[PDB]
């Protein structure tokens, strides 16, 4: 990736399993005869790792951007390894088996999907404000699905039924076409550049989405191709 | 002689309140729902929710 870098072209490189590559290492200083640390792993845990992801940085001329993939060891997320890993992460992105299998296919979960660029001063006031609305209203994980299963609904839940159209309908909205997939579920791939969806997701929350049922925000690129497919 | 008692079931007009100028009895029914029936129904059934949910959490 690096050659590539050098030549000035962005790089996307994707490291599978890096806490293979810890566990990796761990086993090279066991073997090599050097004293484990913490739980049996190598001493130099911290600078194997800076050698590596240090590489993976933005120069003038070039780019390498990094979507790794970390397995934890059981769930323990204490163990040195993780540690180690996201000492050196910018942001997670958490793919949940629940919005996997509610036909919405990329299960980036809003919540549990933190990023260090998601502040004001990078992305800019109007994407921090849309950001922020968004993922509010599902800061609670609709809590309220509780109450509905316990209660009914209450048959009315005043504001509390906005809401929940609101975040459902933003849930649906989350899908976008994979341009990869346009020859397996027959629908060609929309591209979004980020001020399409902060416009877009600003007029959502706004109040444009509204009149308009579920099933035509599942699998649709923008806010124009909603209204586009509701008119037609 | 001495002293009358109404036990009426059920007393409605009131030139103390009647309609207009009635206020005890506006929001009467909130001030014995939001912390009695209207919200503390749900209140309640909140405690019996986060509460139950853990309950097989623990276990």
């Amino acid at each position: 990736a690096e050659y590539f870098r050098d030549e000035g072209r962005d790089i996307l490189l994707f490291i599978d399993n890096i806490f293979r590559f810890v566990q990796a290492g761990s086993e090279v200083s066991s073997l090599l005869g050097r004293m484990p640390s913490q739980v049996g792993y190598q001493p130099t845990l911290g600078t194997e790792m800076g050698e590596l992801q240090e590489r993976i940085t933005s120069t003038k001329r070039g780019s390498i951007t990094s979507m790794q993939a970390v397995y934890v060891p059981a769930d323990d997320y204490t163990d040195p390894a993780p540690a180690t890993v996201f000492s050196h992460l910018d942001a997670t992105i958490s793919l949940e088996r629940s919005i996997a299998e509610r036909a919405i296919f990329p299960a980036v979960d809003p919540l549990a999907s933190t990023s260090r660029i998601l502040d004001p001063n990078i992305v800019g006031e109007e994407h921090y404000r849309v950001a922020q609305e968004v993922k509010r209203v599902l800061q609670r994980y609709k809590d309220l699905k509780d109450i509905i299963a316990i209660l009914g609904m209450e048959e009315l839940s005043d504001e509390d039924k906005l809401t929940v159209q609101r975040a459902r309908k933003i849930e649906l909205f989350f899908s976008q076409p994979f341009t990869v997939a346009q020859q397996f579920t027959g629908r060609p791939g929309k591209y979004v550049p980020v001020k399409k969806t902060v416009e877009s997701f600003a007029r959502l929350l706004n109040g444009e989405g509204d009149h308009i049922p579920e099933s035509f925000f599942y699998m649709q690129g923008d806010f124009d191709d909603v209204l586009a497919a509701y008119e037609a | 002689p001495h002293r009358v008692t109404i036990l009426a079931d059920t007393v409605e007009r009131a030139d103390e309140i009647d309609e207009a100028r009635a206020e005890q009895a506006r929001a009467e029914a909130e001030a014995r729902r939001r912390e009695a029936q209207s919200e503390r129904d749900m209140a309640l059934a909140e405690a019996k929710l986060r509460k139950e949910m853990v309950r097989l959490r623990v276990a």
